[PDB]
């Protein structure tokens, strides 16, 4: 499955993540490539031999903007370094 | 018994993982840079007619190619680094050598060159964008 | 500005005060 | 039960005062699961017995 976050077992790693289509070329040997970090940045399709990049799925840190207690109890919420695609 | 100095050459690529633009540091036998080879756990074997290799403590990789050991049948210079097993190879009309197939040892034969002996070491080899190891630096 | 030149959990937050207003 | 009742238990008070206050961290949780091995072309000769 393409660009939904999902559990990936391509044959050998296993990850959580969004798998979507890459330009970068391995070369014939190569299976996994591997980025700065020692991290999965790509795999290649076992089946059909395309680059797959990996990407981890969103995270980040709701806060809360409160006028105060007495003020008000309406409240606003930043979820910060995040996309507005995926807030829900 | 005359002895030749390999200069650069050994190289192998050490596992599948590709790596782009990165310096990757990685402790694994190889052959020594800049060391006396003779010339007629691992070798550099390479020929400058050359047919097969007899290894045992057996298995005769005779060359389509009749590989033989349990026995397996598969399909200017050549370099053939052999590990216990593990055949790396490339052939050219720095020069890193692919691992040419795995094989699910004591002495070395050959039928129808040079020969040069690998020792654990450490070594900084510099991938390209598409994953080429370019240049190493023997680190010791 | 050209002279002087994603993670397991490790987030930069932004600064608060735009490189436009400082 | 909601954002201004998280934030007043992270500082433990009934009275939570103006300001901005890390509370939470949000995660995709994972949609599907999905495994790919290699193409199996490979076959051997039980049928030859
Ligand atoms: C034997 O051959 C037939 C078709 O010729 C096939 O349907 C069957 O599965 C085969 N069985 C084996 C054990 O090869």
């Amino acid at each position: 499955v393409k660009n939904k976050c999902v559990n990936f077992n391509f044959n050998g790693l296993k990850g959580t993540g969004v798998l979507t289509e890459s330009n970068k070329k391995f070369l014939p040997f190569q299976q996994f490539g591997r980025d700065i970090a020692d991290t999965t940045d790509a795999v290649r399709d076992p089946q059909t031999l395309e680059i797959l990049d990996i990407t981890p799925c969103s995270f980040g840190g709701v806060s809360v903007i409160t006028p105060g207690t007495n003020t008000s109890n309406q409240v606003a919420v930043l979820y910060q370094g995040v996309n507005c695609t995926e807030v829900p | 018994p005359a002895y030749t100095n390999s200069f650069t050459r050994g190289v192998y690529y050490p596992d599948k993982v590709f790596r782009s633009s990165v310096l990757h540091s990685t402790q694994d036998l190889f052959l020594p840079f800049f060391s006396n080879v003779t010339w007629f756990d691992g070798v550099y074997f390479a020929s400058i007619i050359i047919r097969g290799w007899i290894f045992g403590t057996s298995l005769l990789i005779v060359n389509n190619v009749v590989i033989k050991v349990f026995e397996y049948v598969s399909q200017n210079l050549r370099e053939f680094v052999f590990k216990n097993f593990k055949i790396y190879s490339k052939h050219t009309p720095f020069s890193a050598l692919e691992p040419l197939v795995d094989l699910p040892i004591t002495r070395f034969q050959t039928l129808l060159y040079y020969v040069g002996y690998l020792q654990p070491r450490t070594f900084l080899l510099k991938y390209n964008e598409n994953g080429t190891i370019t240049d190493a630096v023997d680190c010791a | 500005f050209n002279k002087v030149t994603k993670f397991k959990g490790l987030t930069v937050l932004p600064p608060l005060l735009t490189d436009e207003m400082i | 039960l909601d954002p201004l009742s998280e934030t007043k238990c992270t500082l433990k008070s009934f009275t939570v005062e103006k300001g901005i206050y890390q509370t939470s961290n949000f995660r995709v949780q994972p949609t599907e699961s999905i495994v790919r091995f290699p193409n199996i072309t490979n076959l051997c000769p039980f049928d030859e017995v």
